[PDB]
């Protein structure tokens, strides 16, 4: 919001979890204390389109993302053109 | 007697019915079985629904216009048995249907990995679980009520 | 004269239209 | 890439339609949108639906103006026999020249379309008479009609107030409304019908000269004020009475006395008005109510609070359920819709077998295109009533602040209530289908007897404790007499509930194993509408497969694939699915009324009675017979007297239709070809440079669910529009 | 048959119990207090009840329906009369 | 009517189906009688596979019936 | 080629006599 769809979890460990979603999430931001440490639920995120690929794999225990935007660029849907 | 009208001790309407159509079953001056041996319009289905005569039984059956029978049951002057004797008759079936619905269901979740021992069946319709059915005198009508399903387990 | 009472239907259903499809082609500019 | 909508700001920079689109579907939105504030919106809505009533008196002032100097009316008020009346004159130059086929119709010159509306005899039916003597209509209406946009301006503007927080009253008004509004509304109404009305019905005219000359009587309003009232019921009508013209007219208003008419069915002049008159005490004794300053009567809380019947010492609050109706509006909007939604049946359902108007039914089309666009709505509130109560629980609503409440409790025990409900409509599904194949695979296969039809016990039930002397049949204590009323008798029940049998328009119609199925598979309509619309609602909050649905509720339509799969799992796609229901009860429902008055006309009624006992026959005779007239006329023969109504119908099966592209299309296969189609253009000559201002794309993920719908429904409820009307005109009946 | 004015005689048997108060203590209204101009804020809202104010004339101007109610109604309304009739006046019983 | 069930397949949700057959699931463990085989709603695109293929066995075999039936008797 | 503001002119003037007479006739031949 303009991308706010929570994925997060409580474990934000990424290997054999979750990496799919074109550029969006450059994470590994390890939070003081998380076990395998690394954490949150995004980085900068005015770059890429609405994709729930975001989770469909490495859990969100809760929700999971979907479209939740509105506000929405283009850049922000392929077309732009 | 109620609303429509009587039931086959007289009912006009009916009496037509049974007549034209039917019989026009007949309709087929001949065609061909002069003493032939299959094309069995002839030898009942009439005489199937037909022999059912000023005879059906008697039944009561009360018959409105068009003489088509109504249903009443209200438990009166004849009307008894259209919903209650085959109405419990629909209850005690199921209900032990499902009385072991609830049973061969409710002897698995145990033991070692019981994951979809149901997708086979352990017993063939439970065959073992199987009369608890007839074999309910009275049954969840207090045992369900009282213990096991108990409030608890609610 | 004689018989002559149409201009409701254009002025409405023709020309206020086009005034519209003009005009509030304000959504996209003005 | 510049800046416009005059609102919102994620929608107004938006490079794409969309920018369009949904400008034109989030106007109405206030409660947050850029532009707001709770004194922002109320006052936001206030001057808004102040351009409401406003935009009512534009609607009625030309219903009074396309009658006045053309459309029969010092004609059908010199006795309306049912030959075609007239609503306004149809003028396209596409038309032929069968302009001169009816169409084109009688007493009127060039061609027009005649009152289905009831108005025709309603400004009837209250005098309001003379082709001189009328033409004021709009002239009233209007120069009413535009005040109703003053207010609108003078309380927008600051200034002399619009008021801000006096919109959380209630007690002040509605201790208010229900008695200076509806009370003296009535009353008001009351004055008119009896001083000019009355008189202009059974008696003679008023001249627009004396209104203190004219006297119901020779002396007066009498005694009156001298509790003496009764003399007014005595001598009053008569019924040798050719109706409007006196002679066996008598002048004593108010009765409950001798009813029924070959000439004219409705409901007698004065009752309607000591009616009118006697509720209008209730509402005033109501009004007043509650406090409103001056310290006495009562406050809207401390009445709930711990009032409570069975609460006391079972477990279960009451807290502010005031200040979250209050502090909800959309509670507000959904208590007020419904209400709403069940008495616009009432009003509709009552309309019937109790018309109020000077000839109707015995008019019988009027009467059938008028039950139904107040079937339609009202089941297309309803809907909107359990719309705005699954948004309450979203945008507004709070949990810390209705808990252990009785609003929670209900959100709280909540998996049963669907269940429960859901438990009705299985059992109500499949058994209403046995019966109706099985009395399908009955005939067909021969066998009209074996066919199962229950008669409709506990309904005729009703009525032998009424009126429907129907054959005989005591009852134990009631017999058809020895007990009889004994504490009731020649006061009250006279001529009138007497309607009996009566096939021509008895009210009550005879009931039998035709209607002991429609009447459960109208059962199985609202049940199942509502199983869809009480879950809509009853988690517009989330659950287990999305648990947190919510800061939006509403329309988020759509989520991304995996977890189970998720989709249409927002409230308003449940609304949205909701509308099928509304959109299928409210037609068996109406499609059953008419097949019944059909056949209960200009001929039998055997019809409906062994051919609704099932379903192929609902098809055959009905649907497929009472049709015929309109279709062969568009005739390979020339237009002949329909041709609106067919092209109608078959505009009815195309809106329809082409909903399912929207329904079954899902934006993703528009959209990509779209990305091919938008390389032409931009690649071929004598098309390139040439620029559009909003960026080609295929249709929101919610919004096509709508389209295909507000599409689906037209198409559909124009159909039906064009069906009944196609053929109740024609008839035969 | 109908005591019509059984009942009429029976509903200003209770809004007399109206006539009440503009007379007796101070002001309209007990004064506006809240009317217009806006609580407090109230709020939730909001005020007041009170299940202890349902006496101060239950006993006095209970009387109040057999007033006109009693010699007003059935019995010829104020026979009294005479105070200027001429143009015209009277008013004559219609009982 | 199987053709008039299609559109049911066709134009619907699918987490919607979910939040309805908990409500059930629910009602369903009180007696103490579904959990084991977690009871699930239709593919999303098994879904679509019950359209279509019903939208066409219904709108199909309606005419396979219209016709046979004009051409059996006069024609 | 003097454009510095018109085209509201031109749709009540054009659009005025493509419409007022082109609709109204003085002797019907009908629709
Ligand atoms: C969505 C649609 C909508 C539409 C388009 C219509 C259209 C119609 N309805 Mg209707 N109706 C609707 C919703 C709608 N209704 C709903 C939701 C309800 C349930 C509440 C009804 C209940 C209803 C009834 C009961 C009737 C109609 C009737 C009608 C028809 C009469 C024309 C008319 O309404 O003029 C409307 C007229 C006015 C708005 C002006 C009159 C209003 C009066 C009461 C104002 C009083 C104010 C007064 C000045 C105060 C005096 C104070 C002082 C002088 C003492 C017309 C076909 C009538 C009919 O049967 O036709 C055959 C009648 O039967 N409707
Ligand atoms: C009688 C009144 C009543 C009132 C006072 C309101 C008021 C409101 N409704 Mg609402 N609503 C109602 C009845 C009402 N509703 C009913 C009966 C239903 C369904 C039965 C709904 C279903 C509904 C939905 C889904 C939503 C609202 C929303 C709203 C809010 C914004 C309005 C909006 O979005 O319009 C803006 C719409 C337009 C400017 C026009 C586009 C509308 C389309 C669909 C046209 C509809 C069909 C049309 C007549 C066919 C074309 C005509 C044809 C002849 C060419 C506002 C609070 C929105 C909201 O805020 O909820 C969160 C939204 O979600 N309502
Ligand atoms: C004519 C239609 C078709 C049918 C048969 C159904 C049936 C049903 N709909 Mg439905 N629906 C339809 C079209 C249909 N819908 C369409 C077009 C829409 C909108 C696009 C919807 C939108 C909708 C919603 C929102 C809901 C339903 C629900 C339901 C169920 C409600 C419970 C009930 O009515 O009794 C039960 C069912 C019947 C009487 C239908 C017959 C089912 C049995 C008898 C099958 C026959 C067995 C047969 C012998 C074996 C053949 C199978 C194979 C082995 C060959 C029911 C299954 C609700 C629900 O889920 O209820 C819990 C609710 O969710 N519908
Ligand atoms: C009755 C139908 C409705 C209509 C009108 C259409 C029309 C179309 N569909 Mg389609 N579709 C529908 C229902 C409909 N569909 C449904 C129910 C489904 C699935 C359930 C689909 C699934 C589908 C798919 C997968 C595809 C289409 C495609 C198309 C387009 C094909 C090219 C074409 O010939 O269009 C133009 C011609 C028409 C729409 C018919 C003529 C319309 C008449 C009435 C003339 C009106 C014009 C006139 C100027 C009106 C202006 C007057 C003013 C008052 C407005 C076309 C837009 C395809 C496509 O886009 O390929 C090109 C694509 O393959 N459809
Ligand atoms: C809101 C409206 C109501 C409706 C639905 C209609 C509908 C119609 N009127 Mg009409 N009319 C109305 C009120 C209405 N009128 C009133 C109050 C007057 C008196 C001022 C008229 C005077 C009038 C005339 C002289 C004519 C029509 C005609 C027509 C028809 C063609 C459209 C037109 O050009 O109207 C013209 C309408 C006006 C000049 C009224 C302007 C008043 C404003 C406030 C209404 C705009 C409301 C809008 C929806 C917003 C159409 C059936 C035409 C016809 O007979 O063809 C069959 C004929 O031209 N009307
Ligand atoms: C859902 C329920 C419904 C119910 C309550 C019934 C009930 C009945 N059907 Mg039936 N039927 C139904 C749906 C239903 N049907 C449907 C949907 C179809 C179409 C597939 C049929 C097709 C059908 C046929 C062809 C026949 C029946 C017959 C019967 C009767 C025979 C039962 C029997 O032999 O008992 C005996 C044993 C006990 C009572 C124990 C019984 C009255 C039979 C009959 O004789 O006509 C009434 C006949 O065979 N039905
Ligand atoms: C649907 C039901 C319910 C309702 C709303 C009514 C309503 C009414 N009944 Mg009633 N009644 C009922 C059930 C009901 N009854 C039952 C079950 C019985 C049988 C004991 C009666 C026996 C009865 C009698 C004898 C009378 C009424 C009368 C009345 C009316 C006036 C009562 C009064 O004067 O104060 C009123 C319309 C009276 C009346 O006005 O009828 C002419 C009087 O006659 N009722
Ligand atoms: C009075 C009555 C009734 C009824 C019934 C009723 C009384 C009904 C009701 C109904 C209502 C409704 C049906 C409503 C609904 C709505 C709702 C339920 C809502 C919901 C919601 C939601 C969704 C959430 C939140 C919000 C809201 C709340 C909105 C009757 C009476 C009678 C009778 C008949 C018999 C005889 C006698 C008499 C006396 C004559
Ligand atoms: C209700 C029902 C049914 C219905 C049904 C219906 C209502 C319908 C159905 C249908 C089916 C179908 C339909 C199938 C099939 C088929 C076929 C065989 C086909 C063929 C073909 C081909 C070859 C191809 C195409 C064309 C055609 C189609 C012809 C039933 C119910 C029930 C009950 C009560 C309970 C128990 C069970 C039962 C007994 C079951
Ligand atoms: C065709 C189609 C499209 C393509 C979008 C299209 C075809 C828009 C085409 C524009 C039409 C031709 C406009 C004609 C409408 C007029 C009535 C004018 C509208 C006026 C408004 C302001 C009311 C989708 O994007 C879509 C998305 C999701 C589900 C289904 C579908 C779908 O079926
Ligand atoms: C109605 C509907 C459902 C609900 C449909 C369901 C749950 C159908 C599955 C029901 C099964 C087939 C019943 C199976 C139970 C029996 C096989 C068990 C008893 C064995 C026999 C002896 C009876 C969806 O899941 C769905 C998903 C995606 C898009 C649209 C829809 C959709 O429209
Ligand atoms: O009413 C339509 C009728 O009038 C027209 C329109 O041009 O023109 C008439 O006006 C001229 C002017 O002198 C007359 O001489 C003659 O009546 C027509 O030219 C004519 O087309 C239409 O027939
Ligand atoms: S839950 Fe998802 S992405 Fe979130 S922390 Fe784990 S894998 Fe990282
Ligand atoms: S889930 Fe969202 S953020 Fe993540 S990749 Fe997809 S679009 Fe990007």
């Amino acid at each position: 919001m303009s991308h706010s769809v929570k994925i997060y979890d409580t474990c934000i460990g990424c290997t054999q979890c979750v990496r799919a979603c074109p550029t969006d999430v450059l994470e590994m931001i390890p939070w003081g204390g998380c076990k395998a440490k690394q954490i949150a639920s995004a980085p900068r995120t005015e770059d890429c389109v609405g994709c729930k690929r975001c989770e469909s794999a490495c859990p969100t225990d809760f929700l999971s993302v979907r479209v939740y935007l509105w506000h929405e660029t283009t850049r922000s849907m392929g077309l732009a053109y | 007697d109620i609303a429509g009208l009587t039931p086959c001790k007289e009912s006009k309407q009916f009496a037509k019915r049974e007549k034209q159509a039917l019989k026009k079953l007949q309709a087929s001056l001949k065609l061909y079985a002069d003493d032939s041996a299959p094309a069995l319009a002839i030898k009942a289905t009439m005489e199937k629904t037909k022999k059912r005569f000023d005879n059906y039984g008697k039944y009561g059956l009360l018959c409105g216009s068009d003489g088509l029978p109504h249903l009443i049951v209200s438990g009166d002057q004849r009307h008894w048995g259209e919903f209650i004797t085959p109405g419990i008759l629909f209850l005690y079936i199921a209900g032990w249907i499902g009385w072991v619905g609830r049973s061969y269901l409710i002897a698995i979740r145990d033991e070692k990995k019981p994951t979809q021992k149901e997708i086979i069946i352990d017993v063939p319709l439970a065959s073992s679980l199987l009369f608890r059915g007839f074999s309910w005198p009275v049954a969840a009508y207090r045992e369900l009520l009282n213990g096991e399903l108990v409030d608890n387990n609610f | 004269m004689i018989n002559l009472p149409s201009l409701f239907v254009p002025l409405v259903g023709l020309l206020f239209p086009a005034v519209a499809m003009a005009s509030l082609f304000l959504h996209v500019e003005k | 890439a510049l800046r416009i909508p005059r609102f919102s700001q994620g929608i107004a920079q938006d490079p794409t339609t969309r920018r369009i689109w949904f400008g034109i579907a989030t106007a109405h939105d206030f409660e947050s949108h850029d532009d707001i504030t709770e004194g922002r919106l109320y006052q936001n809505i206030f001057a808004s639906h102040f351009g409401q009533l406003a935009i009512i008196f534009l609607w009625t002032s030309g219903n009074l103006f396309h009658v006045a100097w053309q459309g029969n009316f010092e004609a059908w008020v010199q006795d309306p026999f049912h030959v075609r009346p007239i609503a306004h004159a149809i003028w396209d130059p596409h038309f032929g020249q069968p302009a001169v086929e009816a169409f084109t119709r009688g007493g009127a010159l060039g061609p027009v379309n005649n009152a289905y509306s009831g108005v025709y005899q309603w400004w009837y039916t209250i005098g309001l008479r003379t082709n001189e003597d009328l033409y004021t209509g709009a002239i009233f209406l209007l120069f009413l009609s535009f005040i109703s946009l003053l207010a609108g301006w003078l309380h927008l503007q600051p200034k002399w107030k619009p008021s801000v927080s006096w919109f959380k009253n209630a007690e002040s008004r509605l201790n208010h409304h229900l008695s200076g509004l509806f009370g003296v509304s009535s009353l008001a109404w009351a004055g008119h019908l009896v001083h000019v009305a009355i008189p202009g019905s059974r008696g003679e005219y008023v001249r627009w000269n004396n209104f203190l000359d004219v006297l119901p009587y020779p002396q007066g309003l009498g005694p009156l004020l001298t509790g003496q009232w009764n003399l007014y019921a005595q001598n009053p009508s008569s019924s040798n009475h050719l109706f409007g013209t006196t002679q066996g007219a008598g002048t004593a208003i108010l009765t409950i006395l001798g009813g029924f008419h070959p000439q004219t069915q409705s409901l007698w002049l004065t009752d309607v008005a000591h009616h009118h008159l006697a509720i209008a005490f209730l509402f005033l004794i109501g009004g007043l109510m509650y406090r409103t300053n001056f310290g006495i009567g009562h406050s809207i809380k401390y009445i709930l609070e711990a009032h409570i019947p069975p609460g006391g010492r079972l477990g279960r609050g009451h807290k502010g359920l005031y200040d979250t109706i209050n502090n909800s509006i959309h509670f507000q909007l959904g208590l007020a819709l419904a209400s709403l939604g069940v008495i616009t049946s009432l009003v509709a359902q009552h309309m019937y077998s109790l018309p109020a108007y000077a000839f109707i039914a015995q008019d019988f089309t009027t009467q059938a295109a008028l039950y139904t666009h107040h079937q339609y709505i009202a089941g297309f509130i309803m809907t909107g009533a359990f719309a705005h109560g699954p948004i309450f629980f979203i945008r507004d609503y709070n949990p810390e602040q209705n808990a252990d409440n009785v609003l929670a409790r209900m959100l709280e025990h909540k998996e049963a209530i669907i269940s429960h409900l859901s438990w009705a409509s299985l059992f109500l599904g499949f058994h209403t289908l046995g019966l109706y194949v099985h009395n399908d695979v009955m005939l067909a296969f021969g066998t009209p007897e074996k066919q199962i039809l229950i008669e409709p016990i506990f309904a005729q039930w009703i009525q032998s404790a009424h009126g429907k002397t129907t054959y005989g049949f005591d009852i134990p204590l009631s017999s058809t007499n020895g007990p009889a009323l004994n504490a009731g008798r020649n006061i009250w029940l006279p001529g009138w509930l007497n309607a009996i049998n009566e096939n021509s328009n008895s009210l009550f119609l005879t009931i039998g194993p035709g209607d002991f199925l429609v009447h459960h598979a109208i059962a199985l309509g609202l049940h199942t509408t509502t199983l869809i619309l009480v879950k809509g609602a009853l988690d517009a909050r989330g659950s287990k497969l999305m648990p947190d649905k919510k800061d939006f509720g509403y329309s988020f339509p759509c989520d991304g694939p995996g977890r189970g799969g998720t989709c249409d799992i927002s409230a308003w796609d449940d609304f949205y699915l909701a509308v099928f229901w509304m959109l299928n009860t409210i037609g068996w429902v109406t499609f059953y009324w008419h097949w019944k008055h059909i056949t209960l006309w200009r001929g039998n009624v055997s019809q409906f009675n062994e051919s609704s006992t099932y379903l192929m026959g609902w098809l055959r005779d009905y649907l497929w017979l009472n049709s015929s007239q309109l279709i062969n006329g568009i005739t390979p023969l020339v237009c002949n007297s329909l041709s609106v109504w067919a092209w109608m119908f078959l505009f009815g099966h195309l809106v329809w239709a082409t909903g399912f592209m929207f329904l079954i299309s899902w934006r993703g296969y528009w959209q990509e070809l779209i990305e091919t189609l938008a390389w032409a253009h931009e690649r071929t000559p004598l098309a390139n440079l040439i620029r559009w201002r909003d960026k080609p794309v295929a249709l929101s993920i919610v919004q096509a669910r709508l389209v295909g719908l507000v599409h689906f429904s037209v198409g559909y409820i124009f159909t039906y529009a064009a069906f009944l009307i196609a053929s109740t005109s024609g008839k035969f009946g | 048959p109908s005591l019509v004015i059984s009942l009429s005689t029976g509903l200003s048997l209770f809004l007399g119990r109206f006539v009440f108060f503009n007379f007796q203590r101070e002001n309209m209204a007990k004064q506006v207090p809240e009317q217009n101009g806006m609580s407090h804020f109230e709020a939730g809202d909001t005020r007041a009840k009170e299940y202890v104010s349902l006496l101060k004339s239950n006993d006095p101007v209970g009387f109040n329906i057999v007033d006109v109610l009693a010699w007003g109604s059935i019995g010829h309304i104020v026979a009294y009369y005479i105070l200027a009739t001429a143009s015209n006046g009277y008013d004559p019983s219609f009982f | 009517f199987v053709w008039a069930f299609s559109l049911m397949f066709l134009f619907s949700g699918r987490g919607y189906w979910q939040e309805l057959i908990e409500s059930i699931v629910w009602a369903h463990n009180k007696l103490k009688v579904a959990p084991a085989t977690q009871p699930r709603a239709l593919s999303i695109v098994q879904g679509r596979a019950v359209g279509v293929t019903h939208y066409l066995l219904g709108g199909i075999a309606t005419t396979w019936a219209f016709f046979l039936a004009r051409i059996i008797a006069v024609g | 080629t003097k454009r510095g503001l018109l085209l509201k002119f031109l749709i009540l003037g054009g659009g005025s006599l493509l419409t007022y007479v082109s609709a109204n006739a003085p002797q019907d031949v009908l629709p």
